[PDB]
RNA sequence: GUACUUC
DNA sequence: GTCTTCAACTGCTTTCGCATGAAGT
DNA sequence: AAGTAAAGCAGTTGAAGAC
């Protein structure tokens, strides 16, 4: 029962939430075609302009609004830069946070942005980058999740799909089935065997972590023994 | 607990509005005007009128009939007036359209007209047929009547007549004219066309 | 259309102040009436229905069933898309003991 | 379902119930009394198992609806029982209370400072007041007098009257009462407080006394222990401050105990907010009679050789003929011992009956059955699931399974479907002036050759068929598909004609096992009057991982045009172009066609 | 385990929206999800 | 009673056998071919009690 | 039927304000592929069945077809009501909305 | 193919007798049945074609049993079986055995002895399929496009084989 | 008290064999006094003797106990020979649920015999278009089961109370089967004929005990 | 007959009926007739102008 | 119910 | 420093109950 | 002959004000 709602918002049959918007993007995965690479449209940009008619969807939609608090959002996070969200604020919080992308143009993701700078960045190229921009523009925005499709059954599709190619025992720890079927279904607690993962430090060396080994790893007590006899 | 079970069973049963004497011109004013809360459907064919839609196929074979609901025969209607699923003052509506069926779900209240006879009150009636335990009553020549046989006095007599329906001798002995008074006992519809019975013992 | 329309539907009849699909009642017709559908749970042996001088009624209530009783009630009775083995799980569920209640709009 | 004859209500939500005893004598039309379905000579008897009452059988005229098996909808029926039975559907529950209940002070074993602080804790909990809730725990201010706790009471009223009126009065719930995810976990972990209550401890605040704790029998006849010197000491103390439980007893029990603790008992039986206020009593557990299913519901079930009556007439043979071995035990007790040893081995044998007619799992382990007999649950859940065979999924009509071979030319959405197939399956099309020229084509061919029509209904809703008509009849009947109705009750509605197949309407297709998205394609159909089996494309057995070693799939038909229009828009194959899992787009010729590509394109073709 | 189940909700007597598709198969008005989470209109001229 | 185990298949043992299974004992050879009859002739079953079983051992 | 104006006057108001206007409307303004072929679907139940066309068909016998070639000029004479998961209902008319 | 249906009576003296009795019963099918209730040898029978047309004691007419499936076929014999008794019993079991036309359409499946399977998918003549210089058409053709995967080589060195093992 | 049986009322503390179930229990007081059959036995001609009765068939199985009854000293086995008419005709007619089409078979019965049939061995149907007509009705199989009751109860009286199994079974239509076991609802014996009673008819001795025959031996089975 | 598409599912009185006059019939009847005359319902106008000639004139 | 077979 | 009332506790045993898609005989 | 886990049970389980 779970599908994105009229508002942009992945709802149950009740009407209770799981996310604020499917993935934080809301792009469907039969339109996540060339999202991250620019020389296709750029190279068909008469081709794709021709059809996307963005000159049909100038009075319909607002623009400088979504770009205004864009250039607020990528100059603020330009500024910092250097560490970590547990100690820089949100005061700026995302465009997709107050403006869903479905209402106005402007509204796009992070790693779009981003990457898509990053391209203009290294790109040197007879058309300019003004009607380019409101034309990458248009085509993010029509890449939007239609809302009221059953997205559930595709997330329990993409997830039982290869779930028939994907069935093998050993291709230390337990893969495949036994733990897929195991973390998802069997109400995971004390596992036969348990994992975790520590990183250290670039002064310490590899003769220094044996010795954390060493005394980390309990050892049995019957394992000091050559032979028990009594008499 | 004992009377809260027949509190439901005495407000189903109450009439509503009565049917007092007016004029004291013999009759009663019967008829009355009741608006009612109709829910009906649609026809995609009579989307360009879908007030006549209704009216002849909800409304035109309505007329002159008994019902259940106000208890009466109805005798026309009026203030066809329809309602909206939306706050609105223009001419054009909207009907919510059922996704199964192409008909439409409108529910719209319409002022009925309906005459309901109660039990102890007079009438009229004319002339109909003259039979040897029935006679003919048209109250307003369109709603019959009926009588039995346990419901007439003992000295309203009948004679059987001889050139060529049944003769009929009063108390007094004096024929009287078509215009008869008339006392109202029971009524029945579920058969061909309306018919109420009367006596004449009060 | 692939699970309701193809074997599955039916248009039974609902009782509001009852909500039962199966307990309703198909009487036997008068001799002068037709289809007289009614109720039979939200009708009371006409024996005790008795009367604040007597009241009396409009004979559209009263009606006989097939063993000669007579009970008055469970008049208002519409119909409603039901499928059959709704008819066997309202039955069903009602035979372990479970009673099942719709309701239907308006009202 | 016919277009013509819609539906006049919705159902837009449903609400449980249990019976009454009231009710239960009102609900029927005649009892059940003698212990036999039918007597000899072939018919049934009167007020017997498969009575004409509750329902017709065998062809019978029903002496209640007055109507043959095709037009009544059954009846209800019953038997009356001597004692009050249990339910294992609720045996489970109420044993909480009925071990809980104390047996001299008929309240709750806790105080009534606890008892009404849960039960006024989860009368504020049924609307959306979660806040709330841990706020009345937190009031504590002033073996002890009760006058404070008079107030403390009087506390809990004057706060919960104004936490709910200030929640009523400014757009936080309606009287409706709010539900969520979240005040039923809340609920349930305190319903599940209320069964680690004091159950695991021992004295009673409001009366201190030994009470004998309930030995289990375990599926039947619960049990009273003995005491201890420890006990009996205390039950000399309290002057101046293996035996079987009978039916009435505990029926007096719970009778008491719930009009005396009604105030939280009101609440610990429902969800919502109780409107109408009902009073629920202590027969809403005991069952009084066994409704049994109508008779058309019961129709005796034959295979080969082997003739016999419904499951459920066993069990319920076996209640009659021992309610009436009971019935008759107390006339020997009433016309004044072993007879008592009897009447409790009745008691002990008419439960032993009724529950076995519930459960199974619970009575005679007989030996080598092979197998029991399903009566209720067992018979719901055939391998632990049985609604999946047809709650879930029906039986659906209009269907054709074959198997199925490729074809070349086929721009990747036709579907070649022999004409075998074609005659049988039919769609529904309304008669007007917009198909004229091509219904009169297709009901003057008939069934017997392509393209015909199999069915003609008329406007009344009346099915006339043409398997049995000449060419004759079919032109008698062409010069009449356009014609108005009879009367005006049926001038909006029109004729309908039933044809057989065509190259523009659209038709699903499914491959078993279905496991993913694409496994589930519809598409358009072009005949081909050549061959027996179906016609399959080179792209579409790539996305249903089908093969050509056997494998077939089905030909399902849709019955409506709004489902030819997302079957051609939505389920079309070009919008299931791109599989939703990775962006991995599973279609595309796979070896023949690419490994002569290869040639075909290289330098060294000219 | 729907015996239990219904154990568990008939014990509690709560109300059930058949919102669900699971409960919008077993008597349905069309779904809750996909085109059947909405309803239709038809504009007229007259009134 | 001899040719009733043999028509269904399952032993009507009073004391019971030492293999656990009590049922797939016998099998109809329609005569469809000769390499079947064969074959039929000398099938080893391991036990339909091993078709509930998990490991593949 | 003082009763029945009780219910009247609780629907009436659970109705205005279960409304929204036409200003404070901020869903996506586009003909979704859903309400496409809902009004497709309603569009050829409602034209089968005798129903006043308002474009000339040339030969077409396909209700389908006919009903994408209304959606293709905006003669479709149907209303979009949309809901949301708390209960309130929005008006869109198929005139104002653009086709993909 | 072949399928051997039987008949019965009775599944207290006999109550249907094989063959026609004394009353009126409408003639036009006496080409498939015998005067003895028996049907002929070498003859067509489809859907709704009496086979058993036998005379009934209780109701006193000729009722018919008939065939229940598509199966356009034909019949081989009509066997009589009966019980050995002191007192003669009259016969009251008749069995009959068909053959069914398998004619090899499309659907159907082949497969050799080496793995291999396939479906026919269309019947198509020498019209356009590719001749030999020598004059020989080949009957059927199986893809090279299986032996990458199925790895059916076996097929290739009895080929070789059976060319010189036939040539 | 299983309060019904297929069977009329019978009685159990009658002396003769003829008197252990009276002619009233099968056609009332109202009903059997307007046989008026009293001018058919001064007719001497076969055909012309059954041409007024209500049934006539292609069979003779009504003039098969019209051979042997000529006298008025035996109008009781004739007063319901006569019934005996109007009596099978609705057995082999049960597809008819009018008396209207009914009555086109039957050359003018008596309206009172057949409505007294109605009321006790057919389904009431209401309705005021068919009872402007006449007495609509139905027969369900629990009626054929009772008006097998007085083909095998009046025929007892017409042959001296010895009933041959085999005929009844072919001129009834019904299985040998369904005839004997109606015998024993009636309370009847059915066994098998004896050498005086097997002679009496010219069957062969050695199938005496399977060829059984009906009787009925005073008083009655309790 | 007795359907969904001939008599309406649900009906109810909106409110109390105020009772009206006898000579008001005359208004509405006689306008009902003139903006009805703009099969089963010619008997219905007979029977209409019947009901008419009562408070109006005499035969 | 028991057995058998199709990817 | 001893007599008193009162709220838990963690592990063994029992049980409720589980676990392909479809079809032909 | 296989796994997974909730319910009930009992011996440990002794813990906290007043006189
Ligand atoms: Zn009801
Ligand atoms: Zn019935
Ligand atoms: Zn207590």
């Amino acid at each position: 029962g779970v599908h994105v709602s009229y508002d942009n918002s992945i709802r149950d049959a009740d009407g209770t939430l799981v996310q604020f918007m499917y993935g934080g993007d809301a792009i469907d995965i039969t339109k996540e075609s060339h999202m991250t690479q620019f020389e296709f449209c750029l190279d068909n940009y008469y081709a794709l302009l021709k059809k996307y008619n963005p000159s049909a969807l100038i009075e319909h939609l607002d623009v400088e609004s979504a770009l205004k608090y864009s250039k607020k959002t990528l100059k603020y996070r330009k500024k910092h830069s250097k560490e970590p969200h547990y100690k820089q604020s949100v005061k700026y919080d995302p465009v997709l946070a107050k403006y869903n992308p479905a209402k106005y143009l402007g509204s796009v993701s992070e790693n779009f942005q981003d990457k898509l700078e990053s391209f203009l960045d290294k790109n040197s190229k007879g058309v300019n980058e003004k009607k380019f921009r409101a034309l990458m523009q248009l085509k993010y925005m029509r890449s939007l999740i239609n809302p009221g499709e059953a997205v559930g059954i595709i997330a329990s599709q993409s997830v039982g799909e290869p779930s028939t190619q994907m069935t093998l025992n050993t291709f230390n720890v337990t893969l495949g089935i036994p733990r897929l079927r195991e973390i998802v279904m069997t109400a995971s607690a004390a596992i036969k065997t348990p994992q975790m993962t520590l990183p250290i430090w670039n002064d310490v060396s590899d003769e220094q972590a044996d010795t954390f080994c060493k005394s980390i790893s309990k050892v049995l007590l019957s394992e000091v023994i050559d032979k028990v006899i009594v008499t | 607990n004992e009377n809260r079970e027949t509190a439901r069973f005495i407000k189903k049963h109450k009439k509503q509005v009565t049917n007092p004497i007016d004029e004291k011109n013999g009759t009663s004013n019967c008829i009355v005007r009741v608006p009612i809360a109709l829910y009906v459907s649609l026809a995609p064919m009579y989307l360009e009128n879908p007030l006549q839609g209704v009216m002849k196929q909800h409304l035109n074979p309505l007329v002159m009939k008994y019902n259940n609901k106000v208890g009466g025969v109805v005798l026309g209607y009026e203030g066809l007036k329809i309602l909206d699923a939306d706050p609105l003052d223009t001419s054009e509506k909207l009907i919510k359209i059922t996704p199964d069926t192409p008909f439409g779900f409108t529910w719209c209240h319409v002022n009925l007209y309906v005459w309901q006879p109660q039990v102890g009150d007079v009438l009229e009636g004319y002339i109909f047929i003259q039979s040897a335990s029935h006679i003919g009553l048209l109250i307003h020549d369109a709603f019959n009547a009926s009588i039995k046989k346990n419901n007439i006095p003992v000295d309203w007599t009948f004679v059987h007549n001889d050139v060529e329906l049944g003769h009929w001798v009063d108390s007094n002995g004096e024929p009287i004219d078509g215009k008869l008074r008339f006392t109202v006992r029971n009524v029945h519809t579920t058969g061909r066309v309306v018919s109420v019975d009367g006596t004449l013992i009060s | 259309d692939r699970l309701l329309n193809s074997s599955d539907y039916t248009q039974a009849s609902v009782c509001r102040e009852c909500g039962s699909i199966l307990t309703t009642q198909q009487s036997v017709p008068r001799i002068g009436s037709i289809s007289t559908v009614c109720c039979r749970r939200c009708s009371m042996r006409f024996e005790d229905a008795k009367k604040g001088e007597k009241i009396f009624i409009d004979d559209s209530q009263i009606w006989e069933d097939g063993q000669g009783n007579k009970f008055v009630g469970g008049n208002e009775t519409t119909t409603v898309a039901i499928p059959f083995v709704l008819k066997y799980l309202d039955s069903e569920l009602s035979a372990m003991g479970i009673r099942l209640r719709y309701n239907v709009e308006p009202k | 379902m016919d277009i013509s004859k819609p539906v006049g209500s919705e159902i837009t939500s449903v609400d449980f119930g249990i019976l009454t005893a009231k009710e239960i004598r009102n609900l029927s039309a005649k009892q059940i009394t003698n212990p036999t379905v039918l007597d000899n000579l072939g018919h049934p008897v009167s007020g017997g198992l498969y009575d004409l009452a509750l329902g017709a059988f065998l062809r019978n005229l029903c002496s209640t609806c007055g109507l043959d098996e095709k037009f009544c909808p059954g009846h209800q029926g019953h038997i009356e029982l001597p004692v009050p039975c249990y339910n294992p559907l609720f045996f489970n529950q109420l044993y909480i209370y009925l071990r809980a209940s104390c047996l001299f002070c008929h309240h709750f074993r806790l105080k009534s400072v606890e008892v009404h602080r849960y039960a006024c804790k989860l009368r504020l909990l049924q609307y959306g007041l979660i806040d709330e809730s841990y706020k009345l725990d937190e009031i504590t201010l002033g073996d002890i007098s009760s006058t404070l706790l008079n107030e403390l009471k009087s506390k809990r009223s004057e706060y919960v009257d104004m936490a709910i009126a200030k929640a009523l009065s400014d757009g936080r719930t309606t009287e409706r009462g709010s539900f969520t995810a979240t005040v039923n976990d809340e609920r349930k972990k305190l319903v599940h407080e209320f069964h680690k209550k004091l159950l695991s401890r021992g004295k009673c605040d409001n009366c201190g006394m030994f009470s004998p704790k309930f030995r289990k029998d375990g599926f039947t006849k619960i049990f009273e222990t003995a005491l201890n010197e420890k006990q009996i000491t205390n039950n000399r103390v309290k002057g101046f401050i293996s035996t079987y439980i009978l039916s009435t007893e505990v029926k007096n029990i719970l009778d008491t105990v719930f009009r005396k603790e009604q105030c939280v008992l009101q609440y610990v039986f429902h969800s919502r907010p109780n409107l109408s206020r009902k009073l629920v009593k202590a027969d809403s557990f005991f069952m009084d009679v066994l409704v049994v299913p109508p008779t058309r519901f019961r129709l005796p079930s034959k295979l080969g050789e082997e003739v016999h009556e419904n499951s459920q007439n066993q069990l319920l043979s076996k209640v009659l003929t021992t309610s009436l071995l009971i019935r008759d035990l107390n006339d020997d007790l009433s016309k004044l011992r072993v007879i008592f040893s009897r009447l409790m081995n009745a008691f002990v044998t008419i439960q032993n009956d009724v529950n076995a007619f519930i459960d199974s799992t619970k009575a005679q382990g007989r030996t080598s059955g092979k197998v029991p007999i399903p009566g209720v649950k067992q018979a719901l859940e055939k391998k632990e699931g049985l609604f999946r065979k047809h709650m879930m999924g029906k039986r659906v009509n209009y269907a054709a399974r074959s198997v199925i071979s490729p074809d070349p030319n086929i721009e990747t959405n036709e579907i070649g479907v022999p004409p075998v197939f074609a005659v049988k399956l039919t769609y529904p099309e309304p008669v007007t002036a917009y198909n004229i020229a091509e219904l009169r084509q297709a009901v003057i061919n008939g069934p017997d050759k392509w393209p015909g029509a199999t069915q003609i209904q008329n406007e009344d809703g009346s099915l006339v068929s043409l398997i049995g008509m000449s060419v004759e009849q079919r032109k008698a009947l062409a010069n009449q598909l356009l014609t108005p109705s009879s009367n005006v009750s049926t001038h909006t509605l029109n004729k309908k004609v039933y044809r057989h197949i065509k190259n523009r309407d659209v038709v699903l297709m499914n491959r078993q096992p279905t496991l993913h998205k694409a496994s589930m394609m519809g598409h358009k159909v072009r005949v081909l009057p050549n061959e027996k089996t179906l016609r399959l494309h080179y792209a579409n057995t790539g996305a249903y991982n089908a093969d050509f070693d056997g494998d077939e799939m089905n030909m399902h038909f849709p019955q409506n045009e709004n489902a030819r229009a997302e079957a051609l828009n939505l389920a079309n194959t070009d919008s299931q172009y791109l599989t939703p899992t990775s962006g991995s787009p599973v279609r595309g010729l796979i070896q023949d066609h690419i490994s002569a590509g290869v040639w075909l394109t290289s330098k060294d073709s000219f | 385990t729907t015996c239990q189940f219904l154990t568990k909700a008939v014990l509690d007597n709560e109300r059930e929206q058949l919102d669900s598709p699971s409960a919008r198969i077993v008597v349905g008005k069309l779904n809750n999800v996909g085109t059947g989470s909405f309803d239709v209109l038809a504009k007229v001229p007259n009134a | 009673k001899m040719q009733y185990f043999l028509s269904t298949g399952n032993l009507v043992s009073q004391s019971g056998l030492d293999l656990q299974q009590v049922s797939g004992y016998t099998v109809v050879a329609e005569k469809i071919n000769f390499y079947r009859f064969i074959s039929h002739f000398r099938m080893v079953h391991r036990g339909s009690f091993f078709a509930q079983l998990k490991t593949t051992t | 039927p003082e009763d029945f104006q009780q219910h009247e006057q609780i629907r009436r108001k659970t109705l205005k304000e279960k409304a929204i206007p036409k200003d404070q409307r901020a869903t996506t303004p586009y003909m979704t592929k859903y309400e496409r072929a809902r009004i497709l679907g309603t569009r050829a139940l409602q034209i089968s069945m005798n129903a006043p066309v308002f474009v000339d068909l040339e030969g077409e016998t396909d209700p389908l077809r006919i009903a994408m070639k209304e959606l293709a000029e905006k003669k479709i004479p149907l209303v979009i009501r949309r809901y949301l998961p708390d209960g309130s209902f929005e008006d869109w008319s198929v005139e104002e909305l653009i086709v993909d | 193919m072949y399928k051997t249906e039987k008949v019965d009576l009775a599944l207290d003296p006999i109550t249907q007798h094989f063959g026609f009795g004394n009353d009126e019963w409408p003639k036009e099918w006496l080409e498939k049945l015998d005067e003895d209730g028996l049907p002929y040898i070498g003859t067509y029978v489809e859907e709704g074609d009496p086979i058993c047309a036998y005379f009934d004691d209780t109701l006193n007419k000729t009722k018919i049993k008939t065939y229940h499936s598509s199966e356009p076929a034909y019949i081989e014999e009509v066997n009589l079986i009966g019980d050995e008794s002191n007192k003669f019993q009259e016969l009251q079991t008749v069995s009959i055995k068909y053959r069914i036309r398998r004619t090899p359409q499309i659907g159907d499946k082949f497969s050799s002895r080496h793995g291999q399977k396939g479906v026919c998918s269309r019947k198509w003549p020498t019209i356009d399929m590719p001749f030999s210089e020598t004059g020989i058409q080949p009957d059927i053709i199986i893809n090279p496009h299986a032996f990458p995967s199925r790895m059916t080589i076996g097929m290739f060195v009895e080929s070789l084989a059976g060319k010189a093992g036939a040539l | 008290t299983s309060n019904d049986r297929p069977t009329p009322l019978a009685n159990i503390d009658a002396t003769d064999v003829e008197q252990i179930y009276p002619i009233e229990s099968i056609i009332p007081k109202k009903e059997l006094q307007f046989i008026r059959v009293s001018s058919i036995l001064k007719e001497a001609d076969k055909e012309k003797k059954l041409e007024l009765f209500p049934y006539q068939n292609n069979s003779k199985y009504v003039a098969k106990k019209l051979d042997s009854l000529t006298q008025p000293s035996q109008m009781t086995k004739l007063q319901l020979l006569y019934y005996l008419s109007l009596l099978l005709g609705v057995y082999e007619n049960r597809r008819v649920n009018n008396k209207t089409k009914l009555l086109e078979r039957l050359n003018s019965p008596p309206e009172i015999l057949v409505d007294g049939i109605l009321s006790r061995f057919t389904v009431i149907k209401p309705g005021q278009f068919g009872r402007s007509k006449d007495r609509s009705y139905f027969i369900d199989p629990q009626n054929e089961d009772k008006i097998l009751c007085y083909i095998l109860a009046i025929i007892m009286h017409l042959d001296n109370f010895i009933v041959e199994i085999t005929p009844l079974a072919h001129e009834l239509n019904l299985k040998p089967s369904k005839v004997v076991s109606l015998f024993r609802v009636l309370g009847a014996i059915v066994k098998g004929a004896t050498v005086a009673q097997a002679e009496a008819f010219g069957i062969p001795k050695s199938t005496a005990a399977s060829y059984k025959i009906a009787t009925m031996k005073v008083p009655f089975k309790l | 007959t007795a359907t969904t598409l001939n008599t309406p599912v649900v009906i109810h009185a909106t409110q109390l009926p105020q009772h009206v006059s006898t000579d008001e019939v005359l208004q509405f009847l006689e306008s009902f007739i003139d903006e009805k005359e703009n099969t089963n319902l010619s008997s219905s106008i007979s029977q209409l102008k019947r009901i008419q000639r009562d408070f109006k004139g005499l035969p």
